[PDB]
C-alpha cells in the first residue's frame, strides 16, 4: 500500500509461557505512547504529547485480553506448533555529534520471539523503547546509553550464544 | 464525567406517562442503556440507545435522545403498576474499549393504582392492630408524629379472582384506633365501626 | 445465569468475610458493585478474564480473585461496619453491550452480634364489620423485633403459597427510630372472599425467613442464638 | 482533552507461541482517501484480515476460513470493524494526530566539521551535520563560494532517532584553498528561511 501518512494503532502482542504482553501506538515510525501493562498506565514517549492528548489504558487491558484468548485458541488449533527462532542483529550510532567530551543508541532488528536482553567490557548503565513492528512480523527495539574519550551485548534463543557489537 | 438523574423518585397513577430524565457531562458518551431493578433483584437492561439516533421506542418504552445539551428522556406510556421500579441510566464512551459503565444514581418509580371505594378502619383480633383500608390512593398517609405508634406506608392488594385493586394500612402500639391516623388527612367521608 | 454466594451474609467488624460469583455464560468480564441509597450502584472490582483484576472506583478494604472464567470474588479481608450493603455481582462480553447481573448478597457487618434477634410472628384475624360491609376477610401479619433487616415473608393458604390478594410493606420499620441497633418490624395483608374465610376447614399461615448467624458460628448469650431460621403464625375459619 | 481510540480486537471462539494484532490507517490527502486494514499474527504468520478495501474478513491462511466466515456473519462484529474506519483511523487523524504529531516541528541543527585536521592545500573532507527535526522532508544543499558542488558529496540516508527526531550528515570531498567560504544550506518545513551555516577557508 501506497500513502502520505501511516498510523499503526492499536499495536497487541501475547506471548506464552508467561504471558508476556505488549499495547501500543505507532504513528509515521515513532511511537506514540505505550500502556504499562503492570502499571496500568499509559506512557508516552514525548511527555509533551502526554500533556496535549489522551489515552485510556482500560481499552489497552482489555486488548491484551482479547488476545491472550485468541491466542490460546489459535494455539490449540495448530497442534501447537511453536515459534521459530530468529537471529537479531544490531547498529550502533550516536544521537547528536560526538564531540570528546559531550546519548548513544543501539538497534536491534530481526527480533523474534519478542525476548532479547540489551547490554570498557563491564556491566553499565538507559533508556530502552517497546518493541517496534516490522513489515516481516518480528520486531526492532532501541536502547539509548547517556561522555566520550579514549559496547552492545545482544542475548536471545535464535544465537547459540550472544553477541556483542563494539 | 458524571451522570445526573432527575427527579431522584417520581410518582404516577396508572395510565398516566412516566417521564425519567438523565444529563451526561462527558461529550465523548456515545452508548446509553437504561437498567431497570425490581425489589429484591439484581438490575437488568431496559432498553438502550447510542447517540446517532435521537430515538429509539420500544412499544411501551421511548429515549428520547439529545445530543447538543447532552440530556435524555425515558417515557412510559399507559403505565401499568409492574413498573415501579427503580431506573438507573447509564452512559460509556464506547470508543474508549474500557469495560467500564458510568451509571447516574436513579428515579424511583411509584405507579399508582388506579381504583367506587368505601374507605373504611376496623380492628383485628389477637388470636389489637387497626387497619385502614379500602382508601383511594388520592390520599397519603403519615406515620404519627407521636411515637410507639407503628403506622406503615400504603400497600396495594390485588385479588386476582375477584378484580380488585385495593389500598391498605396497618396502625398498632401497645391506644385505640379512632385516634391512629389523626396525625393523617383521612377522607371526610370514611367508616368507624 | 448469575448466582453470588451466599445471598445473605452477617459478619463481624475485623473478619474475613468472601463473597462469591459464578457466571455461565461463557463471558469474560465480571464486576462487583454494591447499592447503597443516596450513592447508587459503584464497581469496586472487575476482570477482563482469568488470572488478572482491575481496580473499580472503590477497592478499598476488598480484594478482588479471578481464578476461573466462571468464577469471580471478594475479600474483605478486614471488616467494618461501612462496608455493609447490598453487593451485586455482573458479568459480560468482550466489547459486549449488555451487563448481566446477580440477584444480591445481603450483607451486615456488625460490632456486635448481640444485636441479631430472630422475628416475633403474629397473625391478626379480620374484623367482622368488614366481613359484613365489604364481604371480603383481611388478615394482617406482623413480624416484629427483628435485626438485621435481611428478612422475606410468604403467606401459606391450605398448604400453598397464595399471592392472589397479597401485601407486604415495601421495607421495613424502625420501632425506635433513633437507636442506630434499631430493631425492625414489618406488617403484611392477606384477604380472601368472607366466604371463603367461614369456612373453618381452611387455614391461613404467615411464614417468615429469617437470615441471622449460621452454625459455624460462636454465642455467648443467655438466650436462644439467632440461626436462620423460619417462624410462623397460623390462624383457621371461624363462623 | 482529546482522544486516542485503539481498534477492539474482535475475538476467536521449550515451546513459545505468539500472537500480535494491529490496525493500520493508511491516509491520503488528509482525509481524503482513508485505508483501514486489520491484521491477525500467530507465530509471524498473518493468518486474517480485515481490508477496508474489500469489506469483509478474508483469510490469509488455512488458520484464517474459520474466524474470517466467522466474524462475517454476525454484523455486531463487521458492521464495527467496518466502520473503525471512522471510529479510529479518521477520528484520530482528524483529533489528537493534529494536536500532536502533525503538529511537531523541531528545526534542526546544523554543524559542519572538517574531519581530517585541516592542512590547506591538501584534499579533506567536510561535514555538514543536521540533527533533530521533525517531519522529516529535509534539503542539505553544498555550495563552495557560492556554487551548487553536487560532485563529491555524499549524503546518508535519513536516520530515525526513534525519539521523534531524524538525522542526516553529508559530506563534501574538496580542498581548502585559502580565503573560499563552504556553506551549508538546508532547507526544512520548520523553517521560515533556509538555514546557512559557514565554514571560512
Amino acid at each position: 500500500i501506497e500513502a502520505d501518512h501511516v498510523g499503526t494503532y492499536g499495536i497487541s502482542v501475547y506471548q506464552s509461557p508467561g504471558d508476556i504482553g505488549q499495547y501500543t501506538f505507532e504513528f509515521d515510525g515513532d511511537e506514540l505512547f505505550y500502556v504499562d501493562l503492570d502499571k496500568k498506565e499509559t506512557v508516552w514517549m514525548l511527555p509533551e504529547f502526554g500533556q496535549l492528548a489522551s489515552f485510556d489504558p482500560q481499552g489497552g487491558l482489555q486488548n491484551i485480553a482479547v488476545v491472550k484468548h485468541n491466542l490460546g485458541v489459535l494455539t490449540k488449533r495448530s497442534n501447537s506448533t511453536p515459534a521459530t527462532n530468529e537471529a537479531p542483529q544490531a547498529t550502533v550510532f550516536p544521537k547528536s555529534p560526538v564531540l570528546l567530551g559531550q546519548t548513544l543508541i543501539c538497534f536491534v532488528d530481526n527480533i523474534f520471539p519478542p525476548v532479547i536482553n540489551i547490554t570498557n567490557s563491564k556491566s553499565v548503565a538507559v533508556y530502552e523503547t517497546s518493541f517496534f513492528v516490522n513489515r516481516d512480523y518480528s520486531f526492532h527495539k532501541l536502547s539509548y546509553l547517556t561522555i566520550p574519550s579514549d559496547d552492545c551485548k545482544v542475548e536471545h534463543w535464535g544465537l547459540e550464544e550472544p553477541v556483542l557489537k563494539h | 464525567q458524571q451522570v445526573r438523574q432527575s427527579p431522584q423518585s417520581l410518582t404516577v397513577w396508572e395510565g398516566e406517562t412516566a417521564i425519567l430524565n438523565c444529563s451526561y457531562e462527558n461529550s465523548a458518551f456515545d452508548y446509553f442503556p437504561w437498567y431497570q431493578q425490581f425489589p429484591g433483584e439484581g438490575p437488568a437492561l431496559l432498553i438502550a440507545i447510542r447517540s446517532v439516533s435521537d430515538k429509539k421506542e420500544d412499544g411501551r418504552f421511548t429515549i428520547f435522545f439529545n445530543k447538543r445539551e447532552k440530556k435524555l428522556s425515558l417515557h412510559i406510556t399507559d403505565s401499568q403498576p409492574g413498573d415501579s421500579a427503580t431506573y438507573f441510566c447509564a452512559a460509556s464512551d464506547t470508543g474508549a474499549n474500557t469495560g467500564k459503565l458510568t451509571f447516574g444514581h436513579g428515579t424511583i418509580l411509584r405507579v399508582h393504582p388506579n381504583i367506587n371505594p368505601d374507605p373504611a378502619v376496623y380492628q383485628l383480633r389477637d388470636s389489637s392492630v387497626c387497619l385502614f383500608t379500602d382508601f383511594d390512593s388520592q390520599t397519603n398517609v403519615s406515620q404519627s408524629k407521636d411515637s410507639d405508634v407503628y403506622i406503615t406506608d400504603k400497600c396495594v392488594l390485588d385479588m386476582r379472582s375477584m378484580d380488585f385493586k385495593s389500598n391498605s394500612a396497618v396502625a398498632w402500639s401497645n391506644f385505640a384506633c379512632a385516634n391512629a391516623f389523626n396525625n393523617s388527612i383521612i377522607p371526610e367521608d370514611t367508616f368507624f365501626p | 445465569a448469575v448466582t453470588q454466594s451466599p445471598r445473605n451474609k452477617v459478619a463481624v467488624t475485623g473478619g474475613k468475610v468472601t463473597l462469591s460469583c459464578n457466571q455461565t455464560n461463557n463471558h469474560n468480564n465480571m464486576y462487583w458493585y454494591r447499592q447503597d441509597t443516596g450513592h447508587g450502584l459503584r464497581l469496586i472490582h472487575y476482570s477482563y478474564g482469568a488470572g488478572s483484576t482491575e481496580k473499580g472506583d472503590i477497592p478499598d478494604g476488598y480484594k478482588a480473585s479471578r481464578p476461573s472464567q466462571e468464577n469471580f470474588s471478594l475479600i474483605l479481608e478486614l471488616a467494618t461496619p461501612s462496608q455493609t450493603s447490598v453487593y451485586f455481582c455482573a458479568s459480560g462480553d468482550f466489547w459486549g453491550d449488555t451487563l448481566y447481573f446477580g440477584a444480591g448478597t445481603r450483607l451486615s457487618v456488625l460490632e456486635d452480634l448481640k444485636n441479631v434477634f430472630p422475628p416475633e410472628v403474629a397473625v391478626f384475624e379480620p374484623s367482622e364489620a368488614e366481613i359484613s360491609h365489604t364481604q371480603k376477610a383481611t388478615l394482617v401479619c406482623l413480624a416484629t423485633g427483628f435485626y438485621p433487616d435481611h428478612v422475606e415473608l410468604s403467606w401459606w393458604v391450605n398448604g400453598k403459597e397464595v399471592h392472589s390478594g397479597v401485601c407486604t410493606d415495601p421495607q421495613p420499620l424502625k420501632e425506635q427510630p433513633a437507636l442506630n441497633d434499631s430493631r425492625y418490624a414489618l406488617s403484611s395483608r392477606l384477604r380472601v372472599s368472607a366466604t371463603f374465610w367461614q369456612n373453618p376447614r381452611n387455614h391461613f399461615r404467615c411464614q417468615v425467613q429469617f437470615y441471622g448467624l449460621s452454625e459455624n458460628d460462636e454465642w455467648t448469650q443467655d438466650r436462644a442464638k439467632p440461626v436462620t431460621q423460619i417462624v410462623s403464625a397460623e390462624a383457621w375459619g371461624r363462623a | 482533552r482529546v482522544s486516542y481510540y485503539g481498534p477492539k480486537t474482535s475475538p476467536v471462539q521449550e515451546r513459545h507461541f505468539v500472537y500480535q494484532f494491529m490496525g493500520e490507517c493508511y491516509f491520503t490527502n488528509g482525509t481524503q482517501r482513508i485505508r483501514y486494514v486489520t491484521r491477525y499474527i500467530y507465530n509471524r504468520e498473518e493468518y486474517v484480515r480485515y481490508d477496508s478495501d474489500v469489506g469483509e474478513h478474508r483469510a490469509v491462511t488455512e488458520l484464517g476460513r474459520p474466524d474470517a466466515e466467522y466474524w462475517n456473519s454476525q454484523p455486531e462484529i463487521l458492521e464495527r470493524t467496518r466502520a473503525e474506519l471512522d471510529t479510529v483511523c479518521r477520528h484520530n487523524y482528524e483529533g489528537p494526530e493534529t494536536h500532536t504529531s502533525l503538529r511537531r516541528l523541531e528545526q534542526p541543527n546544523v554543524v559542519i566539521s572538517l574531519s581530517r585536521t585541516e592542512a590547506l592545500n591538501h584534499h579533506n573532507t567536510l561535514v555538514c551535520s543536521v540533527t533533530d527535526f521533525y517531519p522529516a522532508k529535509i534539503k542539505v544543499r553544498w555550495f563552495r563560494n557560492g556554487q551548487e558542488e553536487t560532485v563529491g558529496v555524499s549524503s546518508t540516508q535519513l536516520i530515525r532517532n526513534g525519539d521523534w527526531t531524524f538525522q542526516v550528515l553529508v559530506m563534501l570531498e574538496m580542498t581548502p584553498r585559502r580565503g573560499e567560504v563552504y556553506t551549508c544550506h538546508v532547507e526544512h518545513p520548520s523553517l521560515k528561511s533556509p538555514i546557512t551555516v559557514e565554514w571560512r577557508a
